């Protein structure tokens, strides 16, 4: 509605106003060295005007007091007139002093902003985080409890992700279902596909196993690049989109090996039972 | 078997294309890299661009010097004052210190004229006194008349008049920089002559 | 002369078409505008309850409901705010560019405790970007329920709403058009709300029928309140916030769960006032420097509504790792409220953001382990800042930690180097190389390490650009040991021996210059080796061996000028080595011996190996080494 | 029911404040808007003169003038256009969001042969960005001249203007604020006109009293100079792309890009449909010194809508690998923002991008036929072509045919992969290539000796961008690019060479395993195959991973992650030549005694020299230097 206080800003190291024939590192220091000089000159100017105004106020007060004293005392009529003329001159000077004060007020109004006067620092607080690092791999304690909680709460999410086959659909879902990617979920997926192979459901067999292998590949990539698997899953689909035929060969070889391993496990379980 | 992965494609992307890598400084008048007038007219034009841009932003310099200039690889000159890298490059008003604030554009044009002289002749101005005591005498007296006799032959005559007017000792008759853009334009247009 | 004073009019039909068509380029901001209106209503009704709670006696809760409905193709946004009377329903919702929020804020000016998101008066009609016809059903505490309705045709109708009663507030019903039905999907609504209005101080709830009951019939409605679960933590005073709360906010900001390394909570007050909260990530992102990722690290907020994310004018490219939120109250905003009118306000903000970030780094440099982790993460960014940001180069250089000779396997700061540096020594001796071991045992550093002088290793390629601009530290200049003319404190005996050596070793030096006239541009004798016969240092002007390697390996470089700034190889020989003694003995007898030139060229090539250069083609060196090994073992 | 219909209204003061304050982010576009109004007026009067030239008797020239007046702090903008009557002055210039230009355009009615840059109706009020008071003095043909005047105070006056007469057109007097005085200087006026409205169809002449009057037989600096320089160049792209000659294209290119030499090739095209635009694309003769310096940002392609600047190229208008292309894209029907500094539908830029990319690639294809000019283009933009191969994936097939490479049967001239495929033998089923550091470093290299012995071609790729190009380029016509630096190299052989290699492997397996034990962790495995002729050893890289040059490139990138520097590197598979004297004379020294210090040193030295020849840097080169020095001392007698 009214932006008239933000239209005069003089930022020194302004990167977007640079001449390709001037050193930017040296252009940004010319601007600073002139800006601080303008501030110092204006500060001295307003300070000397303030002290001059104080001096003239004291002088006019003294002249008024002396005029009153001379008026009280008889015999100084000529001195009274002389002091009246002197006080008239002093009052003229006093009223002229505020002319320059209004002038510098207007000049301050026309003076552009800058980082020094736009804002004054408030209450800053820097405080460093100190938290334990590294994780532990265990088949008991919290890992089993987390496994049970994950399978109890996110069974539907696991089933829905396993029902999918499309790479783009998998990436979108896992973007909305980042929780599904972890080592405990990998163990649950492995035991679940083994249990399904016990139940002999070929469509669900391969449908679960392909995505299980995809997640295992993502986890291996995450272990390789030293970042958590829960966030880098998005890049594996884009990788396989432009991956070499050898990447597809390795992926399908892992598919075949997983098929054979889980089939052997299911056959052993059936024979034992 | 879990293979090895053959994953790759982590950060094999063409990451940010960086810059930098320059040719040299300006202190090459003692290296004697003097060439034909084309590469001198171009340098004068680019440095005049820089000085006029500085004057437009109302920035007072007074410290233009052969040390305070830098040439870049693309045949562009970056006239940025590189700190130290003094004598004989100042102005009579600056030396006198009568007002304790000699910051004026006439000093800039005088320094620019001196720079143009030492660039077009390839020799230091007033190259006849090498004494510290003697050099300050000319600026202290307020009357300093340099000589232009070591000019390189077969050069346009615009620079002669330009350096004659720039170093004149009248603060109200020295040529402004808008004059310098027209002068350098006719200078580059007079090259084939 | 006569003056015929008139008054400015407006063409209402064309004005409405301007607001609908040429006013908001992003069609999804309508939800942000409607939620901002709902927040304003709730702020009004909550501010009125301060003087008397009777104003709230129609429902205690102050909430925002989003109710998608794809059977009738409508999207209903329900709030329980202040509502508006018929007079207000006309004056505010019928007069374009008239704001009841602005009038309400300008009315008080004595108990100002609310920050109301609205001053223009055109935001509501942004609902016509996606809706063919909107119905506004409101109910103030002072009037009856009314049903505003318009199709943006130039007229609106106000009825008495003979239907279902609502206790208080407003109920904007957007009959979404055929094209814009995508805003009824749960994912799209969640995305828009999270992006634009996720720090609105009132619960924003999404209603949809997707939850199953025990396991079919999804008739029950998902009361998904978690659209605005994370409250803005930067509003609270820094003393009031615990590390855990900062960590939770950081996790919620990044859409990935991990604690942060350090936090910066500051504010500036004045004409430009804002609260910021900057976070250092625990680990650098795996795509931190990929230019294809654009920049979204720092988000600018005006009154807790998203305006714009990072741009090069808000945070420098070397600080693109550190993420946070900049929230301001008074910023001159575009009509679409997605950019500031004055763009250098962003630069003035950046001038404070960078200074506070550097202060955060400096305060982080007081526990050695935390800064060790931070440096392992972001030393590249620190050096990029030293190269690029010139105004902060002096402060940024004090954040550099380097491997060195006198420290071992722990990085040490250059200030500590200067502290330990001997009084006689007056330069920072650094060696730029390819690995920690390659420079630790190198020809150039032998004499310097033998005399006890500390040497700063610089392994990463980023260090070449770091020292391009870091020409001086603490007033003592950085001089490489790979450059020619390495100035070293010379004792009387050493300098006398050096003069005698160059008075003795001139004939073979001229021989070197003769045999190698194009490859080598100078052969001399210098005291920087102890146990190697020859190393090729580079002239004081140009590219070093490592710098030439780095710049030649750049994928996108103008190859025309590679020979423009190429190195000037200055092979030098160590007088005390037995090999050069034997070579001088053999050269004194004759200058044209085959063995002399063979050994000289092989020494030059093996010093090209040692000094970090690369040969024109290493096949010739391999072939000559194979001929020599054949001669040694005797197979012709 | 109880329905009750109202009419939409507006708060005029607030709406005017919105126009002045919250529409245009740059104050300098007031001049663009005023010049746009002048152009629209001139179009009006010209179009009306086409039918009845009797209304052009009140002046003939159609010309825009800017007259800065630093003395009175004003910037007049006169124009010999159409002017406005009192009714038009009251309505169009008094009613916000009402446009007389749109009304005139809607009255063209099957006979519209003109285009106008005014449709909203709020543009005129941008003049209060800089001007505190705007005094418009207009004169229509069939009405006396009136002096409109306002201060954006919610009111305006329309007097009779008994002052100096003008023939026609409008004189928009702006009384600039006390602080918006930078727009009186020639620098800012020229900058604004050049940036925004430099292609307006009428001569924009600027006036200033800075002329130095001739004095001879003093120093006079008070004389107006009519500088039409603001609009010297014409919008050539509005002409047919067939009636223009190359000299006109070159003059336009030199004027647009300030190049001291003309263009190299020009593509001038226009597409008609739902999205229409005329595009003029130039290939600069010499690439800029900072072509890929992205911190310099991008303004190569300029978007114009009806000859008025909209926005310079962003990331979505042209691909990063075509950033050398300079030109303009001009469209007649593009929905714009209220500020006219951006498009409303940002998805439109994608269709324009598709068309521009297709036409640029067609320009490259039609340029390639003239090899004389294609060499000049390629030696400057081969990096951009290879970056397009690396990044762009849908135009990779078309962009690969523009690649020129050095092969072993070409010499000093580059040849395309099609010429390769022409000269391949019947039994060859691959395109052999090598990535090195220089042309000579790979012309005579260990891996290429046997291949040239059999007379195959080898493409020499000696640029760092070439490894990026070829890790994406995986085929050509059906002949895959197979590096000679990688393991598993297969050449067309027969039974004889196969059995000879089998015999050599069976003979040297003991030497290979002994060498592997000697080089335990430094070589993954030691091989024997047909790659070498006159060299004893060369280390090749695993069939997928990082070649020697690729690892050398990626280890020297300034901003690279220092955590994946070991997970992709080469699996060095050393290879020995079972025919060279050196390795077989140490086969005897191997089978005579497996553990021998001489054999240890020889194997280590041979592997180190193979490391240096292939491209891998030594782990610690001082060790190699020290063993060279010891061997020199031993064979020299000291
Ligand atoms: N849910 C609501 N409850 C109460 N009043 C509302 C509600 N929604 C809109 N309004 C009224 O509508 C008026 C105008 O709406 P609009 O959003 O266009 O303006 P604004 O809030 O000032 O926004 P902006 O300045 O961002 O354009 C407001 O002043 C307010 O009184
Ligand atoms: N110099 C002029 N000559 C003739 N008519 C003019 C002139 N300046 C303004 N007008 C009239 O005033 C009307 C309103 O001015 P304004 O510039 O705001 O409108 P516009 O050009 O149609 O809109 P916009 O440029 O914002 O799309 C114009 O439509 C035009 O009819
Ligand atoms: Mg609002
Ligand atoms: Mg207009």
């Amino acid at each position: 509605v009214d932006y008239s206080v933000w239209d005069h800003i003089e930022v020194s190291d302004d990167e977007d106003e640079t001449h390709p024939n001037i050193d930017t590192a040296s252009l940004f220091r010319w601007r600073h060295q002139a800006r601080v000089e303008r501030m110092e000159q204006f500060q001295k100017e307003k300070e000397e005007l303030d002290r001059g105004c104080r001096e003239c106020k004291r002088k006019v007060a003294e002249c008024q007091r002396k005029l009153k004293e001379l008026e009280v005392a008889e015999g100084g009529k000529a001195e009274l007139e002389r002091l009246q003329a002197e006080a008239q001159q002093l009052r003229k000077e006093e009223r002229s002093w505020e002319q320059k004060l209004e002038e510098m007020r207007k000049k301050e109004k026309s003076m552009p902003w800058n980082v020094d006067t736009l804002s004054k620092d408030g209450f800053s607080k820097s405080m460093v985080n100190t938290k334990p690092e590294k994780t532990e791999e265990d088949s008991e304690e919290v890992r089993e409890q987390k496994h049970k909680t994950f399978v109890e709460k996110y069974e539907k999410q696991i089933k829905h992700f396993g029902m999918l086959r499309r790479w783009d659909d998998s990436q979108k879902y896992l973007s909305d279902n980042v929780h599904l990617v972890c080592e405990e979920t990998a163990n649950y997926l492995v035991i679940w596909c083994i249990d399904l192979e016990v139940e002999e459901k070929c469509a669900l067999m391969e449908q679960v196993a392909h995505q299980t292998i995809v997640m295992q590949f993502i986890l291996e990539l995450a272990k390789s690049l030293k970042v958590d698997p829960r966030a880098c899953f998005r890049q594996f689909f884009t990788k396989i989109k432009t991956a070499d035929r050898q990447y597809m060969e390795g992926f399908n070889d892992e598919l075949e090996a997983f098929k054979e391993r889980v089939r052997g496990r299911a056959k052993l379980r059936i024979e034992k039972a | 078997l879990l293979f090895m992965g053959y994953m790759t494609k982590d950060n094999l992307a063409v990451i940010t294309q960086w810059c930098e890598g320059s040719s040299l400084y300006k202190h090459l008048h003692v290296q004697e890299t003097k060439f034909q007038m084309f590469q001198l007219i171009d340098i004068a034009r680019q440095t005049a661009q820089g000085m006029d841009y500085l004057h437009a932003k109302n920035i007072i310099h007074r410290d233009m010097k052969s040390n305070n200039i830098f040439l870049h690889e693309g045949l562009t000159v970056k006239i940025g004052d590189f700190g130290l890298a003094s004598v004989l490059w100042m102005a009579p008003e600056v030396i006198r210190m009568q007002d304790n604030n000699p910051f004026s554009f006439q000093s800039d044009v005088y320094s620019y004229g001196i720079v143009l002289y030492e660039l077009m002749t390839g020799e230091l101005p007033y190259s006849h006194i090498n004494n510290r005591d003697q050099i300050i005498f000319m600026v202290g007296r307020g009357y300093a008349s340099p000589d232009l006799s070591k000019l390189y032959k077969n050069c346009p005559k615009a620079m002669k008049r330009l350096v004659a007017d720039c170093v004149k000792k009248v603060k109200e008759e020295r040529p402004l920089f808008p004059q310098i853009l027209s002068s350098i334009e006719l200078l580059q247009h007079s090259l084939p002559k | 002369e006569e003056v015929e004073t008139f008054a400015f009019q407006a063409e209402i039909a064309q004005l409405m078409s301007l607001i609908i068509n040429t006013f908001y380029s992003n069609k999804e901001i309508f939800l942000r505008e409607l939620i901002s209106n709902a927040s304003d209503a709730l702020d009004k009704i909550r501010y009125e309850s301060l003087t008397d709670p009777s104003k709230l006696d129609s429902g205690k809760e102050l909430k925002i409901d989003i109710i998608p409905n794809p059977q009738e193709r409508t999207l209903t946004l329900v709030d329980t705010g202040i509502g508006m009377t018929k007079a207000d329903l006309i004056n505010n919702l019928g007069t374009i560019a008239k704001s009841g929020t602005k009038a309400f804020m300008e009315a008080l000016q004595a108990g100002a405790d609310i920050s109301m998101i609205g001053q223009f008066g055109v935001g509501f009609y942004s609902a016509y970007l996606v809706a063919e016809k909107v119905v506004v059903i409101t109910k103030h505490n002072d009037d009856e329920q009314y049903a505003w309705e318009s199709s943006a045709g130039g007229s609106f109708t106000v009825r008495a709403d003979h239907g279902e009663p609502i206790g208080r507030g407003t109920k904007v019903i957007l009959h979404l058009k055929e094209d814009q039905t995508e805003y009824l999907e749960e994912r799209r609504v969640k995305e828009v709300v999270k992006k634009h209005s996720q720090f609105i101080g009132y619960p924003i709830t999404l209603y949809l029928e997707k939850e199953r009951e025990k396991k079919k019939i999804k008739e029950k409605y998902i009361d998904q309140e978690e659209l605005n679960k994370t409250k803005p933590i930067w509003t609270r005073n820094p003393d009031d916030i615990t590390q855990e709360e900062y960590g939770e906010f950081y996790k919620s900001l990044t859409n990935d769960w991990e604690d942060h390394l350090a936090v910066k909570h500051f504010s500036v007050e004045g004409q430009l006032e804002f609260r910021a909260l900057l976070f250092i990530p625990r680990r650098a992102p795996f795509d931190l420097f990929e230019n294809k990722k654009k920049k979204n690290n720092i988000k600018l907020y005006v009154r807790r509504v998203f305006i714009m994310d990072s741009c090069d004018e808000l945070i420098p490219e070397y600080l693109n790792f550190i993420r946070g939120v900049v929230d301001s109250e008074d910023l001159p905003l575009n009509i679409s409220r997605e950019m500031l009118q004055q763009s250098k306000i962003l630069k003035v903000i950046r001038k404070n953001i960078v200074k506070k970030c550097l202060e955060l780094f400096s305060e982080l440099a007081e526990d050695k382990e935390n800064y060790k982790k931070f440096y392992e993460a972001f030393s590249k960014n620190l050096k990029l800042g030293i190269h690029e940001d010139s105004t902060n180069r002096r402060r940024l250089s004090e954040l550099l930690r380097y491997h060195t000779s006198q420290s071992g396997d722990e990085m040490t700061s250059l200030s500590e180097y200067v502290s330990r540096m001997k009084e006689t020594q007056k330069s920072i001796y650094y060696i730029t190389g390819e690995s920690k071991e390659q420079v630790a045992n190198s020809a150039f550093v032998e004499r310097v390490r033998k005399r006890g002088f500390e040497v700063v290793y610089m392994t990463e390629p980023i260090d070449e650009y770091c020292v391009q601009q870091l020409k001086e530290f603490d007033g003592k200049s950085l001089v490489s040991v790979t450059k020619e003319g390495l100035e070293l404190p010379e004792d009387e005996e050493e300098k006398k021996k050096m003069e005698e050596s160059k008075a003795k070793f001139e004939n073979l030096c001229k021989l070197m210059k003769e045999i190698l006239d194009k490859k080598v541009e100078k052969v001399t004798i210098s005291n920087r080796l102890v146990s190697s016969p020859c190393c090729i240092v580079t002239s004081t002007y140009g590219w070093t061996a490592n710098m030439e390697r780095i710049m030649k390996a750049q994928a996108l470089r103008d190859n025309s000028t590679m020979g423009y700034m190429m190195a000037k190889k200055h092979l030098e020989i160590n007088p005390d080595h037995p090999i050069v003694e034997t070579l001088r003995q053999k050269a004194e007898a004759d200058k044209n011996d085959k063995a002399v030139k063979d050994l000289v060229v092989l020494l030059f090539e093996t010093a090209l190996l040692s000094s970090g250069f690369s040969l024109e083609d290493p096949q010739t060196h391999s072939n000559r080494i194979y001929r020599m090994i054949k001669l040694g073992l005797g197979i012709d």
